[PDB]
Parts: C-alpha cells; structure tokens; sequence
C-alpha cells in the first residue's frame, strides 16, 4: 500500500539504497520536493478524513447533530475531500507511471507540471475558489462555534475529550484541523516554486510549473478576496441586529427605510464620523457605505438608530450623489443629492484629513461602480 | 494541559519555516530541508513545568492579508522574525508586523528573533548588503528594537547551525506560561 510506503520520511528513504546511489544531487533534490508535495497532500487528505470519519460522524451519531450543524464547524468538507482525493490520486497515477523497471518501490517523476496546471485551471480552479472561499470565509465563525460548544455544551465537551483521549493525535483537535485546512492552500505556491527552480533543463516542465505557480496564486487571491466579502457580510450583520426595529428614515423618493432594508445589502465600508448640522454641532455617527446607498447611524441606548439631521434623509442613494471637500476645512466633506429639485447637502467631518480623503475616494469609487 | 499555541511571523525569506523544522524534527535535516511545515506539538519543559507547545507557520500567507490573520486567534506566544542579513526585514518589524500582531493578539507576548545569524560575518552577505550602503543587523540594534516594540525578549539564532534555536523556544515557552 502507498499509505504504508508514505510513512517514509523522505524520497531518499522510500526508494532502495542501491537506486538512490545511482542518482545525481540535483535529481535527488528535485524528487525530494515532489515527494514532499505528494506526502503533504496525503497528510492533508488524512486530516480531512479525520474531520469527516471521526469528528463529523461522531457528532452526528453521539450528539445527534444534523448535517447542517456539522457544516457550521466543517463547511464544504465533502467537496474538499472530493477535490483533494482526486488531486492526490492524479499524483499517485503519475508516480505509478514513473516507477523504474519491475520495481514497485523505486520511482522518479520526470514530469509533474501538467498535473498541477490541470488541478489549478478551468473548472477545478473554480471549485477550489468556491470551496476555500467559503471555508476560509467562515473559518473564524467555525472556530468560535467550536469554542462556544466546548465551553457551554457539557455533552459536546465530554465527546471532544473522549476523541482527544483515544481516537486522534494532539495535532488534530477540531480548531487545529480547521487551521490545517485553511493553511493548506497557501502551501502550494512555495512547493511549486521550489520544484520549478529545482527543474534545470526541461523547458516544457519549467513552463508548466511556472504556469501552475501563477494559477495557484490566482486561486489564493480569489479566496483571500472572498474572505473580505465574508468579513463585510458578518460586519453588516453585527450592525443590522444592533439596529432595533423601532427606527425608520424617509428617503428623498419617499421610500421609508428600516432595519430590515439593511439586509440583504452589501457593505463597502463602515466607520465612526461626525455629521455637522446647520447649527454647527457635531453628531457622532457610524458612516455605513453600502454598494448602492449611504447610511448614517447614531448609537443610542446601546442600539443603532438612523441618524437625524435637520429633517434630511440620512439614508442616501448614491445614484446622482456628488462628493465635495469642504473648502478651508480639511476634516470635512459634503454630499449633494442632485436627484431632487432641492438637492439636500449633508456635511460630514472625519477624524483627520487623511481619513477625510479616503472616505471621498471610496464613496466616489462606489458611485462610479454603481452607474 | 498545559497546552500553548505558538505562531511565527515575519517577512518572506527570513527563515520562519527552517526554524520550526530544525526545532521540531527528531533528527536535524543534514541533507534535505523540507519546503513547508504543517503543524507540530512539541513537548518541552522549562522551570519544572511540562508544556505541549503547538507550532504554526505563516509562511505562504505573507501576501494574503485576509488569510494570514486566521492563524492568530488563541495564540499564547508570537515569534516575530527578521533576518540578520536583512536590515529591510528589521524595519518591517515595527512598521508592519507589530501593529498587526498587537491588534489580532492583544497582550500576547512577543519574542523578537533575529534569524540567519551565521551570516553576520559572511563576506558574500557583507558585499551584497554594502551595495546599498547597508550591513548586517547588529545585536544591539536587535535588542533596541525588542525594547521599542515591547517584546518579552530578544533572541538570535541560526537554523543552519542550530545555534540559539533551543533558547528561542525555551524563552517563548516561558512567555506563554505568564499571565
Ligand atoms: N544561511 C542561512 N540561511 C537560512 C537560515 N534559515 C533559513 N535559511 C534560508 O533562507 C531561505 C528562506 O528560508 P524559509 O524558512 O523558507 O523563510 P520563510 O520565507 O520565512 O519561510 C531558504 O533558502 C533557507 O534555506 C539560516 O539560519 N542561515
């Protein structure tokens, strides 16, 4: 079995001593890196399978967790198992066809680049983006859910202690498994890059490897961005619930805006600022820029309310909104709703001139994107 | 118990992975050094206290700012690394790494680690750095930085020679046991 063979700490130890002696240093080095990819992929699959076969299965059977509770700890686990089982088997296939003579021990992989380009392009890439985007995007919630269950659910705690006691190693407790999975994807560029630089005179392999290196970075870049989307969604939900059903704001159109309108909006940026009314008093408020609308909220009685400012709409469509600096006031900024017969102007004051400028740029960017 | 989590951070190429590997591995990697580090739970004893010290690498996450901080929650000690052959990697310590680490890990102790100390007296290194009128980081510059960022302490090491490696993790463990 390969699982038994993969106990070998290095390529130089999995092959015969006689066969090792016949190879150049730079060959040994290159095979050592490929073996490491292969063996750490093996380890990763095993980790996923512990999450599924030990933890998930036990939670469902012993604690009567439904499928959907396990998804709060281990989202997309089945799909991850499918992706990496298949990737790993493709690596084994190439290994098997790289054996030397009738030996089933000694192998020498001349070419791995094509296997990598395939796994990290087309539909395989999209699957990786979608799956890691969701898993990493929910990573902190997943761990937080574990911690709350462990701290407060007596049965869950007892269950976890029993698993740690006998079934699985310390390295693979539940949050540790989650972090192992989240960290896997960013291991690939380092490994691929080292294989490339260890590949000295094979242009098609060098070219493939180069390609796979860039492609995996694109996958990671998209995953990282998707995590930013989840940070924004989770943050918007913090605000939405903090707002209480009580508060309402009329928009320039006449449309009444309320707490439930804040979902399912998409948040761009939020932060504390000050509104300046016509009397010139500064009112502490959360600027909440959404993709289509700008909202201002006062924190009163430990809950958010739609801010009041001289009977003006503080729920503002970005459609025909114009953004200007306040002349001779570096921390200030004007918002003019040109889509009315009496365009309402709203003056807002930041913590600094730097923060004032950044608020103007992102609002302008958000307006430009919208139209 | 006693279970502590350790995370290592620092610029790309400063020796984060090599340090974890040479510390963790049962036999020192004389011929092949692995490219990556998965995770590890080291059994280590300092001042008559048995600790299970989990080790985590951030290598690979330096460029991905939403992914990297997923490594931070529940950390009991941070190894914050620069390379002695890279004054540029030292200036990133207060400028990038310190505010990130203190924000994601408030009140978690930091060990400032100067890696690749075998290269301080390396002539090739001295010539390359000298092109930019730079030189290797001096031990005092390291200690002064540790003080300016509020580090629990300063340690120098070489993963190549293993010199100073055991002391880095023994210190880190002491830091982790504090309250
Ligand atoms: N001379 C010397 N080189 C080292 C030492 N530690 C690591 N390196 C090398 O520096 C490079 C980057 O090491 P790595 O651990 O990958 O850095 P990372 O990007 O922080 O993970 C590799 O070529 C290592 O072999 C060291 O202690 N001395």
């Amino acid at each position: 079995s390969m699982s038994k063979q993969l106990e070998a700490e290095s390529w130089s130890r999995i092959i015969d001593s006689k066969f090792l002696k016949q190879q150049k240093k730079d060959v040994v080095k290159r095979q050592e890196v490929i073996y490491e990819l292969m063996q750490t992929e093996f380890h990763h699959v095993r980790t996923l399978k512990i999450m599924s076969g030990v933890y998930s299965q036990g939670m469902m059977a012993d604690l009567l967790f439904e499928q959907q509770m396990v998804e709060k700890l281990f989202p997309c686990l089945d799909e991850l198992i499918s992706i990496h089982s298949q990737f790993f088997q493709r690596i084994l296939e190439r290994k098997k066809e790289s054996l030397v003579d009738k030996s089933e021990k000694n192998f020498l992989i001349k070419r791995i680049g094509d296997v990598l380009v395939n796994q990290f392009s087309g539909e395989n890439a999209e699957r990786l983006k979608k799956t890691y985007g969701k898993f990493c995007g929910q990573h902190n919630q997943s761990v937080n859910y574990f911690k709350d269950l462990y701290a407060k659910d007596k049965r869950f705690q007892a269950f976890v202690k029993k698993k740690m006691s006998s079934s699985v190693v310390r390295r693979l407790g539940i949050p540790e498994c989650i972090l192992l999975v989240t960290q896997r994807i960013t291991k690939y560029p380092v490994l691929f890059q080292r294989i490339l630089q260890c590949t000295k005179d094979n242009e098609v392999e060098q070219e493939d490897l180069a390609q796979s290196l860039s492609l995996v970075k694109d996958v990671i870049g998209a995953v990282d961005s998707k995590v930013a989307s989840y940070e924004k969604k989770v943050r918007l939900n913090e605000i939405y619930t903090k707002t209480d059903s009580k508060s309402i704001m009329r928009m320039k159109s006449g449309q009444m805006f309320a707490k439930e309108d804040l979902k399912r909006k998409k948040l761009v940026r939020d932060g504390s600022v000050f509104l300046k009314n016509a009397a010139g008093r500064l009112k502490e408020v959360q600027a909440v820029l959404l993709t289509d609308i700008l909202v201002f909220l006062q924190e009163k009685d430990q809950k958010y309310i739609f801010a009041s400012l001289d009977q003006k709409s503080t729920v503002i469509s970005l459609k025909k909104l114009i953004v200007r600096e306040v002349a001779h006031e570096e921390k200030g900024l004007f918002l003019i709703s040109m889509g009315m017969t009496d365009p309402e102007m709203v003056e807002v004051h930041a913590s600094s001139k730097e923060e004032r400028n950044s608020w103007i740029q992102i609002i302008q960017d958000t307006i430009n994107t919208l139209n | 118990a006693i279970r502590k989590k350790l995370v290592i951070v620092g610029d790309g190429a400063c020796g984060k992975t090599c340090l974890l590997i040479v510390f963790s591995k049962d036999q020192f990697p004389e011929v092949y050094v692995p490219t990556v580090f998965e995770n590890y739970v080291a059994d280590i004893e300092v001042d008559g206290k048995q600790v299970e010290l989990a080790l985590w690498d951030t290598a690979g996450q330096e460029d991905y700012d939403r992914l990297r901080p997923l490594s931070y929650p529940d950390t009991d000690v941070i190894l914050m690394c620069f390379s002695i052959d890279s004054p540029d990697s030292l200036e990133n310590i207060p400028e990038k790494w310190t505010p990130e680490v203190k924000h994601f890990c408030p009140n978690v102790p930091i060990i400032l680690v100067g890696n690749k100390k075998d290269l301080r007296n390396d002539e090739h290194t001295r010539r390359e750095l000298a092109k930019m009128k730079q030189e290797p980081v001096k031990p005092e510059e390291g200690r002064d930085m540790a003080n300016r960022i509020g580090a629990f302490g300063y340690m120098e090491c070489s993963a190549k020679t293993k010199d100073g490696v055991r002391e880095v993790f023994e210190m880190a463990t002491r830091a982790a046991l504090q309250a």
